[PDB]
C-alpha cells in the first residue's frame, strides 16, 4: 500500500514517514508540522482524528494543546490541570517544550 | 510560544486540505 501522504498528495515508504494507524495513511512531518521522534514515528492519529485524552473527542484545535515530542491532546477545559484560559505560550511535557 | 501547537497543525491541514 502505498499509503500516499495523507495531506499534500504524493508518494511515499512506510517507515520514515508517520503512519496513522485509524485512517492508514501516513504523511510528512512538514505537512502538519509534526517533529521526527520515536514515539510519532510508530504512528500517531493525524490531527485529522486526534482525540481529547479527557473526553476523547476531537476539535477545539486553536483550543486544545498537543505534545510536539509525542501525541497527547489536552483541552483548554478538561485537560490534566484544567486552565482558565489558553496560555500565551506552549503547554507540553518538557521534552515537547524543547 | 503561541499555541500554535494544535492550532498552527491542524488548522493549517484545514487550509491546505479544503484547498
Ligand atoms: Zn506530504
Ligand atoms: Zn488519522
Ligand atoms: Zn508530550
Ligand atoms: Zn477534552
Amino acid at each position: 500500500g502505498s499509503a500516499r501522504c495523507a495531506v499534500c498528495e504524493g508518494p511515499g515508504e512506510l517507515c520514515d514517514l508517520f503512519f496513522c494507524t485509524s485512517c492508514g495513511h501516513h504523511y510528512h512531518g512538514a505537512c502538519l508540522d509534526t517533529a521526527l521522534t520515536a514515539r510519532k514515528r510508530a504512528g500517531w492519529q493525524c490531527p485529522e482524528c486526534k482525540v481529547c485524552q479527557a473526553c476523547r473527542k476531537p476539535g477545539n484545535d486553536s483550543k486544545m494543546l498537543v505534545c510536539e515530542t509525542c501525541d497527547k491532546g489536552y483541552h483548554t477545559f478538561c485537560l490534566k490541570p484544567p486552565m482558565e484560559e489558553l496560555p500565551a505560550h506552549s503547554w507540553k511535557c518538557k521534552a515537547c517544550r524543547v | 510560544t503561541g499555541a500554535r501547537t494544535l492550532a498552527d497543525i491542524k488548522a493549517k491541514a484545514q487550509l491546505v486540505k479544503a484547498q
